[PDB]
RNA sequence: UGGGAGAGGUA
């Protein structure tokens, strides 16, 4: 969820986990 | 005994000892034994740490690594070699592993490749024979730790919500490792949960995460009052034992009898009525259930809709719907106001989650917030938190305490938690909130276990093992299979790095105190509340720093530091042990039917809280029972009077409470505890002096401390002494203790003038003579501060208690000049200076006597090779070793070009950077050690040191071969006289040629030739030992990267006492020497003997240490007995007179337990005993078992001295007489290590700090005294504005001001011109570098 | 040279 974090690598992992993986 | 027949201490204790004082270093040695030892199944240490991680599968399962067995190789160096070379004393860890490959192309392809090679997993530092570790050449001690035990502890607070002043009960589950779990309460009576002290969730979230619905939660946490509705009037099956004192909501009814009326509260007589009628069903009005909460999920069975779920307050329309729906039997929960609280109901109402998945994503949202929670991620996190052994453990001590506190029965169990455990903790906390039960004692010694050195190093080994197990599992996942050895995938870096990090720089790996043997033994028996997992020093309250009543016999109450470390550092008592779980236990004698037996039970901290235990100061007779009826005891914390038959146990000794160092104080029971604490502290700071001197007043614990410290040399096998030296003792063993395959010759190499950690002197002086017979367990060499096997930290001083002209004003001490003449408190202080030759990138340095631009006077002390001679008395500002450094070319002038043309010194500008002795330091040179790296040819001086060490080692190996061939030729003589009878023909011929004699070929001839070739291979292994020793002392050292050679120089100073040196007795009477008075100025009695020390009498009746005065009187008596024995010996009376008088002095006490009888003593032993007693008879006095004043006065009457203790002294100077009698006797004074040679410092100008430009801090680097904030306030209160500006600017960080002040003072003009201090410009630049424009605004 | 930790101690 947007909001309750301050770890930058956790926010980056959350950002990269939305685009799907190619075949 | 043999070391005790030479001087016997008179014992004044009246009670027997049924249990001797144990080995004082069993805690450290036993903990490291359990770590390092090989056990099959009772998992301890390295085998447990190997089984905790092995085996390991792959990422798939196609291969795995099995552990077979481990072993430990021999150490490369002995302990003295590591202490010389500056390397740790360790051992190689060699462990057999098994690597199998699972053929995944097969269904179960078990055997494909079986590898079993020897793997080397780092190093572990071993513990020596005294309990210490040698880490990087220095000697350390791993202090034991006292942390909270794993388990559950139901504590509470004391009024933290001051809006009500309520109590808020809370549980806490502590694992050994893993996430903590804490249940608690609020002011609104709701159960909550914190995991790892994070944000509060409602406590049914963990229950719904445990796959429990609301219904099963209510069945687990409540009971059912059952309601049945019949013809639209309500009835309730009531158990009568649910109504206590509250009023009735209605006039209750039975079949035909009225019992409790409306508005009438129900009594216990009414409880007896409703149990004597045995009614079952009771009708009830409508409004009585308006307030109850339904506990059962109910659905309309006709249609299929939810009419009411669990935990909702039912209403009038809801009960009408329940009557009309067909569910004519409702189950509601039974609540109450007093005991059965509605806690779980209110938490289920507060509880926002509704099922397992929503509770799991709530737990995931709490634990790893700011992430998208998924089903399997939340599930795997919640499993790995508590219910997975690889990330959570209780280690069976937590399981023992868990089942103990939950009132269970089974001890062992699962290491992980479970659902029954969590609901049992919640049920117990709810019982505490009810009122049945009690909170735990948090500072108990049953809640605090001991985590010793073996357990701590086992845990650090496990941490390194998982840190390498992760990487080797990763490598086994993806690597090749046929050629994959275990060796190239096992890396010894993380395990060795973790265990070396722990042993070198943990918070519990302490540099050992080595002032006297008592210092080291008290360090090795120490208990620390701080460290990893324990407390912290700044945020500990008064409750952890107090003497809990369970410290009786386990932890000393009068030995601890007196600073900010006071309750947090403790000391183990004398008889204290540990469990197998780590709880402290102390021995007691079990009494049976009044008969106090000699059976010994070690009771732990909680077991003794049930029984009545007698005091050790209770009287016994005929090995029977108590002499009185109303006997004192202690039980359940408190201590009160009890009957003589009720008692369950007795203390094993009178010194069971106090520690080691607190049980060396004579007359401790007459001391105030604030001064006894300081005396026990200050005994550990006493430097060892030149000649050891036993206390005339002691305890008898001195021989135990001196033997058990390992600082002496005890005899391993008894026998007779063949050869004594200043540095060697050679003992011929008795043939009974001799083994049938040896010679029977033990060698003791005494360590001479070795430096201690506190720079004091350590040397072993031999206390035996030539041809003296010894036994197994007697002292052969007195250590640093021991005397004939008794601990001797100071000297016995003739002490007078009187004020002397203000020279003992406020804890000051006046000392005669005879104490300085006779060199009594003169100590030796050995100091090591080093010189490292490093590889500068401009050129390698060299150590040669060729030093530029210095005078040839200083070159006389050096040799021709550049090192100082052994024996040269150096002073401050002198040179010890000449090391020059290449400065650098950096210019091409014709002068240096002609220089490098004529000579070839191609770095003819060199900067002399020789090691010089620091200023104020003096003394001779007693030892020079030169280490070198490989490849570099060393020096002539290093060759000479090498040749000397080679000759010494060769002489030792030659004596070893001589005694071994002596034992082997004794064995061939034994088998020759067993075979035949040849006595004269073997000894008429020399012993070395005992091989060419022969006879007919038989079994004895075969044995003769086989022991011949055994002697040949003995010679073979002898020259192999020679070659190994030679290559070991000829191989270059494994020095640090960047150095070439290291020269270490050892100095030795003798420091006589002087004004300003600190001195103390044993009862917390410290003092500073103020003057050294001549013998013609000291006061004297009418025999003309002046007093050695004049103490102040006004220090006694405020501090209440009367053991000072009693030790003075008993020392006066003991010295009087020694004076009479010395008079008889000087007159050379007889042996009968000496035997009679010494016997009369020995059997003198009231009903004492010591029975010495000189009738068995032969006359040479009586003369030897009188010679050792001619300086005063030593007297034992156990703590809380002392000598009375009647026995002190009896000994004073024997010694022909005054009974009241006081003689008439005369003035030293005027010759007149002091108007009152003065207490004169013999106290035992110590010389503490706070010497004015180390405290005295002064500085006019020196170096400055780099950033702040202020003078340095420290005597080591010639610093300035810190004029702090409070002194700035004091000058501001005076008004000294110019003195304050002088302090702040020109004696400090103002550069132009301080240069101008120096040259103005030398110019004779005392005037300053001050400016801005450079720390203010540092401050301006730092506030500017914070992006904030600060500037001095000009006007 | 000279900085930072950790440990112990003195008043």
């Amino acid at each position: 969820e947007i909001g309750r974090t301050t770890d930058p690598v956790r926010m980056y992992m959350r950002e990269m986990g939305t685009v799907e993986l190619l075949t | 005994s043999y070391t005790e027949k030479k001087r016997i201490r008179k014992d004044f204790g009246k009670r027997p000892q049924v249990l001797d004082v144990p080995y004082l270093l069993s805690i450290q040695l036993d903990s490291f034994q359990k770590f390092i030892e090989q056990d099959p199944e009772g998992q301890y240490g390295l085998e447990a740490a190997f089984r905790s991680v092995f085996p390991i599968q792959s990422y798939s399962g196609n291969s795995e690594l099995q552990y077979v067995s481990y072993r430990l190789g021999e150490p490369v160096f002995d302990v003295q070699e590591c202490q010389i070379r500056g390397v740790t004393y360790s051992a190689p860890l060699r462990v057999k592993l098994r690597l199998v490959i699972y053929e995944r192309e097969a269904p179960e392809g078990t055997v494909k490749d079986i590898k079993e090679q020897e793997v080397y997993m780092g190093e572990i530092p071993l513990m020596t024979d005294n309990g210490t570790f040698v880490i990087n050449g220095t000697e350390r001690v791993i202090v034991s730790q006292l942390h909270r035990s794993p388990g559950v502890f139901f504590d509470s607070d004391k009024g933290k919500t001051h809006s009500s002043g309520k109590v808020l009960y809370n549980a806490r589950i502590i694992p050994y490792r893993g996430s903590w779990l804490d249940f608690e309460f609020d002011p609104k009576d709701n159960l909550f949960v914190r995991i790892d002290r994070r944000r509060k969730l409602p406590a049914t979230i963990i229950l719904r995460a445990l796959n429990y619905t609301t219904e099963q939660i209510l069945d687990l946490f409540f009971e059912k009052v059952i309601f049945e509705i019949r013809d639209n009037k309500l009835q309730m099956e009531l158990v009568p034992e649910r109504l206590r004192g509250e009023t009735a909501s209605f006039d209750i009814e039975a079949n035909g009898k009225v019992y409790v009326e409306k508005g009438r509260r129900i009594t216990a007589r009414h409880i007896r009525q409703l149990e004597k009628d045995d009614v079952k069903l009771i009708e009830v009005p409508v409004e009585y259930i308006a307030g109850k909460v339904v506990a059962k999920d109910y659905i309309d069975e006709s249609t299929g809709e939810l009419i009411c779920a669990a935990n909702m307050e039912l209403s009038l329309d809801l009960l009408a719907k329940l009557s009309q729906s067909g569910h004519k039997r409702i189950e509601t929960l039974f609540t109450n106001d007093l005991d059965h609280g509605p806690y779980i109901s209110e938490t289920l109402r507060v509880d926002p989650t509704n099922d397992r998945l929503s509770a799991l994503v709530e737990i995931y949202r709490m634990m790893r917030p700011g992430e998208p929670p998924t089903r399997e991620a939340a599930e795997s996190l919640f499993e790995n938190l508590f219910f997975s052994e690889d990330r959570y453990d209780l280690s069976a001590v937590g399981r023992m305490k868990f089942n103990r506190s939950l009132l269970r029965e089974e001890i062992e169990g699962s290491g992980i938690l479970s659902k029954d455990d969590i609901i049992d903790v919640m049920k117990k906390l709810i019982d505490i909130r009810n009122g049945k039960g009690e909170v735990d004692d948090i500072d108990h010694l049953g809640n605090r276990r001991i985590r010793s050195v073996g357990e701590m190093a086992e845990n650090q080994f496990r941490v390194g093992l998982v840190r390498v197990e992760r990487a080797v599992k990763e490598r086994l996942s993806l690597g090749d299979l046929d050629t994959l050895m275990p060796q190239d995938m096992i890396n010894a870096k993380p395990i060795s790095a973790a265990v070396k990090e722990f042993f070198g720089s943990s918070q519990l790996s302490q540099f050992m105190d080595q002032n006297n043997p008592l210092s080291e033994i008290t360090h090795k028996r120490r208990i620390s509340a701080l460290g990893p997992g324990g407390l912290t020093r700044e945020r500990a309250g008064f409750e952890v720093r107090d003497v809990h009543p369970t410290h009786y016999g386990r932890v000393c109450p009068i030995e601890t530091p007196e600073g900010p470390n006071i309750g947090l550092i403790n000391s183990l008592s004398v008889y204290a042990q540990t469990n197998e779980y780590g709880f402290l236990e102390t021995p007691y004698r079990k009494v049976t039917d009044g008969v106090v037996t000699d059976e010994i039970h070690y009771l732990s901290a909680i077991e003794e809280g049930n029984y009545v235990i007698a005091q050790a100061n209770s009287n016994l007779d005929e090995e029977g029972h108590f002499v009185e009826d109303l006997v004192t005891c202690r039980s359940k914390g408190e201590s009160s009077l009890f009957s003589r038959d009720q008692v369950d146990y007795m203390d094993v000794s009178t010194q069971q409470v106090v520690s080691v160092g607190a049980s060396l104080i004579p007359f401790l029971e007459h001391d105030d505890a604030n001064r006894a604490l300081m005396g026990a502290n200050m005994q550990r700071q006493a430097v060892p002096t030149l000649r050891a001197d036993k206390p005339l007043v002691g305890t008898g614990m001195e021989r135990a401390v001196a033997v058990d410290s390992g600082v002496t040399a005890v005899a391993k096998r008894g026998g007779v002494v063949q050869y004594v030296d200043a540095s060697r003792i050679v003992i011929k063993v008795n043939e009974d203790e001799m083994y049938p395959g040896e010679a029977g010759i033990d060698i003791y190499n005494l360590t001479k003038y070795t430096r201690s950690n506190q720079n004091t002197c350590i040397n072993q002086m031999p206390c035996v003579s030539l041809g003296e017979p010894v036994e197994r367990g007697d002292v052969l060499a007195d250590g640093p501060s021991t005397d004939l096997g008794e601990l001797a930290l100071g000297q016995n001083m003739r002490v007078a208690f009187m004020p002397w002209n203000g020279y003992n004003f406020e804890d000051s001490i006046l000392v005669s000049e005879r104490v300085v003449q006779e060199d009594r408190f003169t100590t030796i202080h050995i100091q090591e200076l080093a010189c490292v030759s490093r590889d500068t990138k401009l050129g390698p340095e060299e150590i040669t006597a060729d030093i530029p631009n210095v005078g040839e006077a200083a070159l006389s002390k050096l040799d021709e090779s550049g090192i100082v001679y052994i024996g040269a008395e150096v002073t401050g500002g002198d040179i010890l070793v000449g090391k020059v450094t290449p400065k650098g070319e950096t210019q091409l002038t014709p002068e240096e070009k002609l220089l490098r043309a004529i000579f070839g010194e191609k770095a003819s500008d060199v900067k002399d950077s020789s090691l010089r002795v620091p200023n104020g330091v003096s003394g001779t040179v007693i030892d020079v050690q030169v280490f070198t790296r490989d490849g570099v040819e060393k020096d002539k001086r290093a060759l000479e040191i090498e040749e000397m060490q080679l000759k010494q080692a060769k002489k030792d190996l030659s004596e070893e071969l001589q005694i071994l061939e002596a034992g082997l030729f004794s064995r061939i003589r034994a088998v020759l006289v067993a075979g035949g009878v040849e006595a004269e023909k073997l000894d008429k011929l020399p012993r070395d040629r005992w091989l060419e004699l022969g006879l007919t070929d038989e079994e004895k001839q075969n044995q003769l030739e086989q022991l011949a070739e055994q002697y040949d291979e003995l010679k073979h292994e002898f020259e192999k030992k020679l070659e190994a020793k030679r290559r070991k002392i000829t191989q270059g050292d494994d020095l640090a990267p960047g150095v070439l050679k290291i020269v270490k120089v050892y100095l030795a100073v003798k420091r006589r006492i002087q004004p300003g040196d600190k001195m103390a007795g044993r009862h917390g009477n410290k003092g500073v020497i103020s003057k050294i008075n001549p013998i013609e100025d000291m006061p004297y009695d009418e025999n003309g003997t002046p007093v050695d020390i004049v103490l102040n009498p006004l220090g006694v009746p405020s501090r209440m240490n009367i053991g000072q005065i009693l030790e003075t009187h008993l020392g006066m008596a003991a010295k009087g007995i020694g004076d009479k024995i010395n008079a008889m010996l000087k007159q050379q009376q007889e042996v009968a007179k000496l035997r009679e008088f010494i016997q009369r002095a020995y059997d003198l006490g009231a009903d004492v337990r010591q029975k010495v009888d000189l009738s068995t003593f032969s006359d040479e032993e009586v003369m030897r005993l009188a010679e050792n007693l001619r300086k005063g008879m030593p007297i034992a006095t156990p703590v809380f078992d002392g000598a009375k004043e009647a026995e002190i006065k009896e000994l004073l009457k024997l010694g022909d001295l005054p009974t009241s203790g006081q003689i008439r002294l005369y003035d030293g100077r005027t010759g007149e007489q002091f108007e009152r009698p003065v207490t004169v006797g013999y106290m035992y004074m110590l010389k503490l290590n706070h010497l004015v040679d180390d405290k005295m410092h002064a500085r006019s100008t020196g170096s400055y700090s780099l950033v702040t430009q202020q003078p340095l801090g420290g005597k080591a680097q010639f610093g300035g005294q810190r004029f702090g904030e409070m002194e700035v306030w004091a000058l501001e209160a005076y008004g000294a504005a110019y003195t304050l500006q002088e302090m702040l600017t020109v004696k400090s960080d103002d550069v132009n001001g301080r240069t101008k002040m120096y040259k103005n003072i030398v110019d004779g003009n005392h005037q300053m011109e001050p400016g801005m201090p450079e720390s203010f410009n540092v401050l301006l630049k730092e506030i500017r570098s914070l992006g904030i424009n600060i500037e001095l605004e000009d006007e």
